[PDB]
């Protein structure tokens, strides 16, 4: 449930969040966790950038999910993770920051 | 003799090709191990960057990849040598699936 580790510029422009889990019933829960680090990858710290996520049921029509600011990201988070109910096959992520930070992105899905 | 055979086994698995001049001035060679030649299908299972998340689907893909080329293998048969912990973990993972 980890999408990408490392450079913000290296965040994929499109992410496949369609998952075959449990039975043939599609998943109906989507939650995103974002964790920022310091200059060193291991030690955690804050960040300046802001992340925005969009989801598409058909891959071309996007629906707003939420936004996360790396300023609140740290050892103890203060923001609220984005939450969406419905069917999503693709995830669109856009960053607005200086870049060159090691970041964590996690996607959690539920039946 | 047991030590000899254990050393031969470990060399065949983890050896690497080399050729170097020995102390007496004569060549010294080391054989290339099994893992030296297998490069197409090498997978590191785990969490983090550079590793593959361990699930049933990943295991099925890993095991079905080797059957892509029949090659010289007759009857479509393969031999698997696995550790006890890995086999037990596979047995545990097969339980959660609605169909094993």
């Amino acid at each position: 449930m980890l999408v990408h580790y490392g450079k913000l510029s290296d965040m994929p422009t499109v992410v496949d969040v369609n998952t075959t889990m449990g039975t043939d019933v599609p998943e109906d829960l989507l939650e995103i966790y974002v964790g920022c680090y310091a200059a060193d990858g291991k030690t955690p710290a804050a960040g300046t950038g802001v992340l925005t996520f969009h989801g598409s049921w058909n891959g071309v029509h996007k629906r707003l999910i939420g936004t996360v600011d790396l300023a609140a990201a740290g050892e103890v988070i203060a923001y609220n993770p984005p939450l969406m109910f419905g069917g999503c096959k693709k995830l669109f992520v856009s960053y607005t920051g200086v870049g060159t930070q090691i970041v964590d992105v996690y996607v959690h899905r539920g039946e | 003799m047991f030590d000899y055979y254990r050393d031969v086994e470990m060399a065949f698995i983890y050896g690497r090709k080399s050729e170097t001049v020995g102390e007496n001035g004569k060549p010294e060679r080391t054989t290339g191990g099994l893992l030296n030649f297998i490069t197409t299908n090498r997978t590191q299972f785990g969490t983090g960057a550079g590793k593959t998340e361990l699930t049933e689907d990943s295991l099925i893909d890993f095991f079905a990849n080797v059957f892509n080329y029949d090659g010289q293998g007759a009857g479509n048969q393969r031999i698997a040598f696995v550790g006890n912990t890995a086999l037990t973990k596979i047995n545990k993972l097969a339980r959660n699936s609605p169909s094993t």
